[PDB]
Parts: C-alpha cells; structure tokens; sequence
C-alpha cells in the first residue's frame, strides 16, 4: 500500500545511507544527480530500468542495499542486495526470501513507473502494439491467454478425431466389428458436437472480450479528451482505431489538437504538446484501472508554466487516490508540492 | 441458514450494488463504472477458466477412443 | 444457440467427467482425484474472489454513511 | 514444458560454453564439480540457491519448448547490470512468470530434504496447505476480514451519532432511517463471517481430503522403497486444523514404529524421498530435479528409488544429478562433469 520509506546504501551515486521518509499521497525530489531515486524503487521492485558506487574521491563498493518500508493493510520491509561476485539476496522484514515470493500481495497492475523515455516508449510505438495498453486496462488479456491454450488444447482433441476417422474407413467392410463401428461413429459424432460448440463458446467469449475491450476503450476516450482540456485548456483529443473491426488485432492512433493548431497528427505537433497529450492520456488510463503507486521521473520538463501548473495541479488534486512521488527541477510542482528532498552530486539527501 | 456460500453472497452483493449506485435514479458514476468493469471482467475470466477445463476433458475423452 | 457461454460449458464439462471417470462403476483413479481437486479448489478460489469484493463494497457502503 | 537444453557460459566453474541437451523424462549427471548444473537452472529460474582469466559476466540459457521453442536466458556482471531475454529479446521479471502461472517445478537438494525433516512440525503443514491448494482462499479470506473490520469501525462511528441523536423535521426522519439502515448493515456483516465459516469448512474439508491422499501414498511409497514398514503423518492438535501441525513418523523394516531421527541412517533420508514422490501425486509438476539425493541409500534402496524414477518418466521430466551406480545404468542419458569444468556424454 502506501510507501513508508526508502533506505539507500551503496547503490549508484549513493555513498552514505540516505533514508527517505515518503508521505502518503504527494511527495517530491529536487536536483539538476537526483534522478536515481526512481531507479532505486524501480530496481528494488524488479522492473527493467555503475550499479554499485565506486566514486574516486571515495573507495569503490562491492554491495548495493535498498529497503522498502511500505505498510500493508503491519509495516512490510522489501529490501534488495547485489555484489561482485556476486550473490543477491531477498528479504521480507529482513529475512531472506525467493522472488516468486515477491509478488504475493502484489497480485493478491500494481504500480506505475513513468519516465520521459516511457512517454516516448508509448508515442513512438507503431499503433498496432499500442492496443496492448488498452487490452491491459480492459482486463481482457487473461481471457486471451486461456482462450489461447483452450484452442491449442482443442487442436489436440481434433487430431485424435482424424486419427479416429482413419480406423472408421478401414472398418468399412466377427461380432467385434459391427458392435464397435455402430458405437465408434456413435461416439465420434458426439465428439465433433462437443468440439463445434466450443468454438461457439470462444465466439461469445470473444464477443464479451471485445465488448469488454471497447466498453473500456470508450471510457478511456472520454477521459482522454476531458483531461486534455484540463491541461491544454483546451482542444480536442481522440484515440482512433485502425481497422475499427478486427478489434482484437486492430490498432490505436492518437490524435490531438492543442489550442491553436487544428485537429491533426501528433509529432509535427512537436513541442511539449506531444508531451502533455500523453500525460493527459495517462491520467485517464489511470482512471479505468488505477494503482496506488505512481512515480514520475522528470516528466514535465517540456511544459510551459501554467501547463506545468495544471499538470502539477492535477497531482495536487490527485492525492487521496494514490501515492504520488514525482521527481523534478520544476517550479510549478516544487511549491505545489508537499514534501521535498534535495539531492546533490556521490550524492546526499534530506529536506 | 442454507443454500450456498456463493448464491447467498450473490443475493447479498446484488443487494449492495443497488443500495449504493442504483439508489434513486441509477446514477452512472466514475466508480460505479469501475465497479461494473471489475465485476464484468471477472465473470469472463472465470468463464475462461472453465473454458480451458472444458477443452481439456475433450482432448482426454477424444483420447480414450483409440488404443 | 442460447443461454450462456458458462452454463453451456457446464452442461458440457459435467457431461465429459461422467463419460471418462463416472462411466460404469464410477471408478476412483489417481487422475480422477486430481481432476476433482483442481476443479474443487478453483471454486473455493473464485468464491474467495467474490469474498474480497463483497467485503469491499461493505466498507464502501459503510463509509457513505457519515460525512 | 519439457526442457530442451541448457547453454552454459562463464557461470561458476564453467569456462567454455558447455551445452546440455536434456531428454524428455529421465536424464543424468556424473561427478565427484558436477553439482553446479542444478544451480544453473535454479538460478536462471530465479529460485534461491586459477589457470585462467577471471570473468565479469555469466550467461545461462533455457531451451525449454512450450505447447514453439522458448529460450529463457539470464546474465549478470560487475558492475553489474543483469538482463532478461525471452528468445533473445530483453525482458522484465514479472514477465518471467506468465505461462508459469498461466506450483511449477520442484528443485530438490540434500539440504531441502533436511529443510523439511528438521522444521518444527508447525510450519510443515504449509507443504500440505500448498498441495491442498488451500492457500489462495487463506489470502483472500484474510483480506476480506481486514476489509470487514473496516465496515465494522464505520458502524461504531455510526453508533456514536445514534446516541447523540437521542432526544426539527431533520432528526426523526434520519434516526428512523439511520437505525433502519445500520440494522440492515450489521445483518450483512454477520452473515459474512457466516460465509467465512462455511468457506473455512471447505478450506479444511479441502485440506484433509488432500491430507488423506498424501497419507495413503506416503505409506504405499514407503514400502515400495523400504519394503516395507509403516509410514504415517500425524497431526498435532487434530482439530484447530488450519493452524495445527504435522508430525512424520516412520518405521523402516526391523525397528518398530517410532520417531524419525533416532532412526538416523539414510532411512531418515529415504522416508522423505518416499514422502516427496507422494506429495508429487496430489499436485504434480512437469519439472523435477534431484541434487545428489540418494547418497545415503544402500543399493537395492538406491535401486528401488532409481526404479521409481525409471517408472516416473511419462509423468514429468526428471533430471537427477549423482555419483551413484543404481541410477547411472538405470539412467537414460549421462553427461560427465569434471573439475574449471567440462561436460558431454
């Protein structure tokens, strides 16, 4: 749930312990080497993101240890180490543990970790793969998995029929034969009936899957336009669909007209407009499948002021929802912030 | 006290939804929509679980036929 | 073609089980037992999913009461 | 599914690539430095675990075909970074599970077999709760309770206004309704714990239905190995099941029914191997590795055990590593490993 604290020793730029105490809701980070705090959590969490200190006005280091205070519904410590050679350990409340063990209360998605590159990760990607982001928010991916295996399972039961059709023709001609053939084709006829109606089921389920998809896709459209204005003030914003049908494998375009320039294509928009639109997009996807962890890594650096304001505004208002830790050099957020920790390059931090 | 654990929490869950959202009018709200999604996606997923198991027994029964 | 995706694969899944295990006698087999477990644990888990969601709305509805 | 191969470079004792080709079902490993191959997979999977220039990377690859041929490969350096690649494209770790949960494999060493036998009989039931598939309920039930206290505290906070409201048009219309509604609310609350009961009945019904099966096979497998004796798994606090414990008692042939350890020998060994074949019966997995596990068994023992795997083939893929003779010729395919280390048939 709401993160209590982060303990930091020997990690990247971090010489001494610098412990960070992490309020519920909004929190802040200032610098021109500060960037590395997201990476900490990012890394302790296990998502993708030298890795140990070595700073030359100080002796190089062979371990890195980072700790997540992080209270759940108890206070639960999640802590991660690495060495040369080196081993790596995992400790819940400082007792050593496995990694599958990390998820647990995580799945019984989770957090979002947002940097400037991820915001390009999206905008750039060929509009085919993008729908994955909506499939994910439409919660429709699990169906897609099991459906997929039920099919691979279905071809099995299929091939056995063909193998059965083979004896049936060989059986065209004592007491053995007639009693069997009468039954064999009796039973196989029953079997292809089962098979048929399963695909039937996949249809309906594919109807719900898509019903599921765009029911959600429509909601994400509403908020995309509504949030776009709350930031640009305003313009229109829509998310198109290449191949409106063939939905399951169809694509999603993102078109935005910031105030001034007419409704047109992203990028050739340029600016920190093409930035803002995505921040707008993200607040809105966050509306359909929210998560109680959000970090933002120097994301508003292309926005101009009142922009930076309205964005920072949005987080000011996004408080009681999820815990927000944003890291930036920006002024709009800094005073609109709640709690700041300064980080200055070896690096050091406190209020 | 009888019937099931399940249907009884269905009598229930149903009775709650109405008492929160479907109260006079039935006002669609951001967290009402959320509520239906979370619920309406589940049923698909549960269905998809019985879907895998269904196809399974078929391959199995398909298989007992032949040696 | 009607009713649900689900109950129809229930008519089904039920019909398969019987055709494999519950065929004359109903012989308990190592992989029959397995079959029931995998199935009978599921229902508990599904129920436990609706269990969490039930308690949830309660805290929610408990909460609308007061400011 | 059934592992195709393991590519090995720069890992622990491994200088050159030594690639291992891993048949379906039974497979083997010989040595007096061989021990490190389990560790490879163990490590690539993500579970806990002089004459040449030192090395700053380690790269291990899982060929491993699924229902396609799917490569699972893991690297580490000094500083150092670590990468993750499915079919040699870089990936995240949550991404590792997927087809894993949509448990999995068992990895068995001599220490894990002590990990079990030693542990205070309280915690042990976790192994049966896990096979009784009853742990998931236990999670959600747990959160529904923590959720239930919430809805509870709000009532108390509501009971408070109700007494303050003991005394215009506002009051009476509200109080009439307030206690109308709260009365309805405690009705909901009550019956939820009701539900937890029934679900706890099924949870335990679920537990020992499975616990009974694991008992049968424990005794049946014990004999197939010792030939025979009795083996049972007791229950400390027969009721209070959910938090009760599990003792493990065995009488190998000869010595009467008595307590493990003071049994000693590779008897106390064998019983656990027996136990494990049997837990494997209730929640099987298509991956099993065994790290020098039969080293306390005497021959015909080593035989019958090795026998069991000889017969356990079409079930799951078995990779066992040992210096033992019973298994080696009863094996399917052997790879020699000799200390830097090297391997092939």
């Amino acid at each position: 749930m709401f993160l209590k604290r982060l303990d930091v020793i020997g990690f990247k730029s971090f010489a001494e312990r610098i412990s960070v105490d992490f309020v519920k809701g909004v929190t802040a980070v200032v610098g021109p080497g500060k960037s590395n705090i997201t990476d900490a959590i990012r890394w302790v969490l296990g998502e993708q993101s030298s890795r140990k200190r070595l700073n030359l006005a100080e002796v190089t280091l062979t371990l890195d240890n980072d700790d997540h205070f992080l209270p759940i519904d108890h206070e639960v410590s999640v802590t991660r180490r690495v060495y040369r050679s080196g081993e790596s350990e995992f400790l819940i409340n400082n007792q050593p543990c496995r990694l599958k063990d990390i998820i647990d209360l995580f799945m019984d998605e989770a957090f979002s970790i947002i940097s400037q590159g991820k915001v390009e990760e999206i905008l750039s990607s060929k509009a085919e793969d993008r729908r994955s982001i909506f499939e994910e928010a439409a919660g429709v991916l699990k169906y897609k998995t099991r459906k997929k295996k039920a099919e691979n399972k279905l071809f099995e039961t299929q091939d056995n029929l063909n193998r059965v059709e083979d004896i049936l023709h060989e059986l065209e001609g004592f007491e053995r034969v007639n009693e069997r053939y009468k039954f064999l084709s009796e039973q196989k006829e029953d079997l292809t009936e089962a098979k048929n109606t399963l695909f039937q089921v996949i249809e309906e389920m594919d109807e719900e899957m898509t019903k599921r998809f765009n029911d959600t896709f429509v909601q994400i459209r509403s908020h995309f336009d509504q949030v776009f204005r709350s930031l640009f003030g305003g313009g229109r914003a829509e998310l198109r669909l290449t191949d409106p049908n063939d939905l399951l494998h169809s694509g999603v375009e993102i078109i935005a007209q910031p105030p001034g320039k007419k409704l047109q294509n992203l990028n050739l928009l340029s600016g920190g407009e093409r930035a803002l639109t995505a921040i707008a997009l993200l607040f809105s996807i966050l509306k359909v499948r929210p998560v109680p962890f959000c970090v933002l890594d120097e994301v508003e650096a292309a926005l101009d002021e009142a922009n930076v304001f309205r964005f920072a505004q949005y987080l000011k208002k996004y408080s009681s929802d999820t815990q927000f830790i944003v890291i930036t050099h920006r002024k709009g957020t800094m005073e609109e912030a709640d709690v700041l920790y300064g980080v200055t390059m070896v690096s050091k931090v406190i209020s | 006290t009888f019937e099931g654990p399940l249907d009884l929490l269905l009598h229930l869950i149903n009775r709650l939804e109405i008492d929160i959202y479907d109260i006079p009018v039935a006002k669609i709200t951001e967290q009402y929509l959320l509520y239906v999604h979370t619920m309406r996606v589940l049923e698909l997923d549960i269905a998809s679980e019985y879907l895998v198991m269904a196809a399974t027994l078929l391959s199995i029964k398909s298989r007992m036929l032949l040696p």
